[PDB]
Protein backbone atom coordinates (compact mmCIF):
# COMPACT_ATOMS: atom_id res chain seq x y z
CA UNK A 1 0.00 0.00 0.00
CA UNK A 2 2.89 2.30 0.79
CA UNK A 3 4.28 1.83 -2.82
CA UNK A 4 3.06 3.29 -6.06
CA UNK A 5 4.16 2.87 -9.78
CA UNK A 6 7.65 4.43 -10.45
CA UNK A 7 8.39 5.93 -13.70
CA UNK A 8 11.80 7.68 -13.44
CA UNK A 9 14.25 5.72 -15.64
CA UNK A 10 18.11 5.47 -15.50
CA UNK A 11 20.97 5.04 -17.84
CA UNK A 12 22.62 1.62 -17.28
CA UNK A 13 24.99 2.27 -20.13
CA UNK A 14 23.56 -0.74 -21.93
CA UNK A 15 21.18 0.26 -24.68
CA UNK A 16 19.15 -3.06 -24.81
CA UNK A 17 17.86 -2.65 -21.19
CA UNK A 18 16.84 1.04 -21.33
CA UNK A 19 14.51 0.32 -24.44
CA UNK A 20 13.11 -3.25 -23.96
CA UNK A 21 12.59 -3.63 -20.17
CA UNK A 22 13.37 -0.09 -18.93
CA UNK A 23 15.11 -0.33 -15.64
CA UNK A 24 13.30 2.10 -13.22
CA UNK A 25 13.73 2.57 -9.38
CA UNK A 26 12.08 0.13 -6.96
CA UNK A 27 12.13 -2.65 -9.61
CA UNK A 28 14.14 -5.87 -9.82
CA UNK A 29 15.57 -7.30 -12.93
CA UNK A 30 17.79 -10.39 -12.24
CA UNK A 31 20.61 -10.79 -14.64
CA UNK A 32 20.52 -14.63 -15.27
CA UNK A 33 24.07 -16.02 -15.67
CA UNK A 34 25.15 -19.58 -16.39
CA UNK A 35 28.01 -21.56 -14.80
CA UNK A 36 31.10 -21.50 -17.08
CA UNK A 37 29.87 -18.05 -18.05
CA UNK A 38 31.25 -14.64 -16.68
CA UNK A 39 29.22 -12.84 -14.09
CA UNK A 40 31.71 -10.36 -12.97
CA UNK A 41 32.52 -8.69 -16.16
CA UNK A 42 28.98 -7.74 -17.03
CA UNK A 43 28.15 -6.65 -13.42
CA UNK A 44 30.93 -4.01 -13.43
CA UNK A 45 29.48 -2.26 -16.56
CA UNK A 46 26.17 -1.63 -14.64
CA UNK A 47 28.10 -0.18 -11.60
CA UNK A 48 30.18 2.54 -13.35
CA UNK A 49 27.56 3.57 -15.93
CA UNK A 50 24.51 3.70 -13.44
CA UNK A 51 23.16 7.26 -13.69
CA UNK A 52 19.77 9.08 -13.54
CA UNK A 53 18.56 11.15 -16.47
CA UNK A 54 19.03 14.87 -15.87
CA UNK A 55 15.69 15.75 -17.58
CA UNK A 56 15.76 13.27 -20.45
CA UNK A 57 12.72 11.62 -18.72
CA UNK A 58 11.37 15.08 -17.87
CA UNK A 59 13.34 15.26 -14.58
CA UNK A 60 16.35 14.28 -12.63
CA UNK A 61 17.16 12.95 -9.17
CA UNK A 62 20.73 14.19 -9.49
CA UNK A 63 19.54 16.99 -7.12
CA UNK A 64 19.70 14.30 -4.37
CA UNK A 65 22.90 12.21 -3.85
CA UNK A 66 22.97 8.83 -5.84
CA UNK A 67 25.00 6.13 -4.05
CA UNK A 68 25.50 2.39 -4.22
CA UNK A 69 25.58 -0.50 -1.76
CA UNK A 70 27.28 -3.77 -2.25
CA UNK A 71 27.39 -7.12 -0.53
CA UNK A 72 29.02 -10.14 -2.02
CA UNK A 73 28.04 -13.66 -0.70
CA UNK A 74 30.98 -15.78 -1.71
CA UNK A 75 33.95 -14.60 -3.70
CA UNK A 76 37.47 -15.96 -4.52
CA UNK A 77 40.89 -14.22 -4.95
CA UNK A 78 40.29 -12.56 -8.30
CA UNK A 79 36.62 -11.38 -7.58
CA UNK A 80 37.68 -9.69 -4.44
CA UNK A 81 40.13 -7.23 -6.05
CA UNK A 82 38.31 -7.05 -9.37
CA UNK A 83 35.33 -5.44 -7.72
CA UNK A 84 37.34 -2.92 -5.54
CA UNK A 85 39.41 -1.62 -8.54
CA UNK A 86 36.21 -0.82 -10.54
CA UNK A 87 34.76 1.06 -7.60
CA UNK A 88 37.83 3.39 -7.85
CA UNK A 89 36.72 3.70 -11.52
CA UNK A 90 33.31 4.52 -10.17
CA UNK A 91 34.88 7.04 -7.80
CA UNK A 92 32.72 5.71 -5.03
CA UNK A 93 34.45 4.30 -1.97
CA UNK A 94 33.63 7.33 0.23
CA UNK A 95 29.85 7.01 -0.22
CA UNK A 96 29.24 3.19 -0.36
CA UNK A 97 28.62 0.46 2.22
CA UNK A 98 30.32 -2.92 1.38
CA UNK A 99 29.24 -6.17 3.06
CA UNK A 100 31.79 -8.56 1.48
CA UNK A 101 31.42 -12.23 2.37
CA UNK A 102 34.26 -14.46 1.15
CA UNK A 103 34.48 -18.22 0.87
CA UNK A 104 37.21 -18.22 3.47
CA UNK A 105 34.66 -16.49 5.70
CA UNK A 106 32.12 -18.92 7.25
CA UNK A 107 29.48 -20.71 5.09
CA UNK A 108 26.71 -19.80 7.47
CA UNK A 109 27.11 -16.04 6.85
CA UNK A 110 26.26 -16.57 3.17
CA UNK A 111 22.50 -16.34 4.11
CA UNK A 112 22.91 -14.02 7.15
CA UNK A 113 24.60 -11.31 5.23
CA UNK A 114 21.82 -10.72 2.61
CA UNK B 1 48.18 25.19 -91.63
CA UNK B 2 49.28 21.61 -90.66
CA UNK B 3 51.50 22.53 -87.67
CA UNK B 4 48.56 24.29 -86.15
CA UNK B 5 46.70 20.95 -85.95
CA UNK B 6 49.73 19.38 -84.14
CA UNK B 7 49.77 22.08 -81.36
CA UNK B 8 46.11 21.44 -80.64
CA UNK B 9 46.33 17.66 -79.96
CA UNK B 10 48.91 18.35 -77.27
CA UNK B 11 47.27 21.52 -76.00
CA UNK B 12 44.32 19.75 -74.48
CA UNK B 13 45.96 16.72 -72.77
CA UNK B 14 48.44 19.08 -71.02
CA UNK B 15 45.51 20.86 -69.46
CA UNK B 16 43.40 17.76 -68.75
CA UNK B 17 46.34 16.09 -66.93
CA UNK B 18 47.47 19.26 -65.08
CA UNK B 19 43.98 20.12 -63.91
CA UNK B 20 43.62 16.53 -62.65
CA UNK B 21 46.89 16.63 -60.72
CA UNK B 22 46.06 20.05 -59.15
CA UNK B 23 42.88 18.38 -57.76
CA UNK B 24 44.81 15.47 -56.15
CA UNK B 25 47.28 18.00 -54.75
CA UNK B 26 44.09 19.73 -53.39
CA UNK B 27 42.52 16.50 -52.17
CA UNK B 28 45.38 15.03 -50.21
CA UNK B 29 45.90 18.39 -48.64
CA UNK B 30 42.14 18.74 -47.64
CA UNK B 31 42.14 15.30 -45.96
CA UNK B 32 45.52 16.20 -44.26
CA UNK B 33 43.82 19.24 -42.53
CA UNK B 34 40.68 17.35 -41.66
CA UNK B 35 42.88 14.52 -40.03
CA UNK B 36 45.16 16.79 -37.87
CA UNK B 37 42.02 18.69 -36.68
CA UNK B 38 40.39 15.28 -35.67
CA UNK B 39 43.52 13.89 -33.89
CA UNK B 40 43.31 16.99 -31.78
CA UNK B 41 39.55 16.68 -31.22
CA UNK B 42 40.13 13.32 -29.54
CA UNK B 43 43.09 14.87 -27.62
CA UNK B 44 40.68 17.70 -26.38
CA UNK B 45 38.12 15.20 -25.01
CA UNK B 46 40.75 13.09 -23.32
CA UNK B 47 42.26 15.89 -21.25
CA UNK B 48 38.78 16.97 -20.06
CA UNK B 49 37.94 13.42 -18.90
CA UNK B 50 41.19 13.33 -16.93
CA UNK B 51 40.35 16.47 -15.07
CA UNK B 52 36.63 15.63 -14.30
CA UNK B 53 37.93 12.16 -12.87
CA UNK B 54 40.82 13.72 -11.16
CA UNK B 55 38.74 16.27 -9.16
CA UNK B 56 36.12 13.73 -8.14
CA UNK B 57 38.88 11.42 -6.79
CA UNK B 58 40.38 14.27 -4.74
CA UNK B 59 36.99 15.17 -3.35
CA UNK B 60 36.29 11.51 -2.26
CA UNK B 61 39.83 11.08 -0.91
CA UNK B 62 39.60 14.08 1.24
Amino acid sequence: VARRKPEQFIQTGISTIDVMNTLVRGQKLPIFSGSGLPANEIAAQIARQATVRPDLSGEGEKEEPFAVVFAAMGITQRELSYFIQEFERTGALSRSVLFLNKADDPTIERILTP
Amino acid sequence: KLEAILSQEVEAEIQALLQEAEAKAEAVKREAEEKAKALLQARERALEAQYRAALRRAESAG
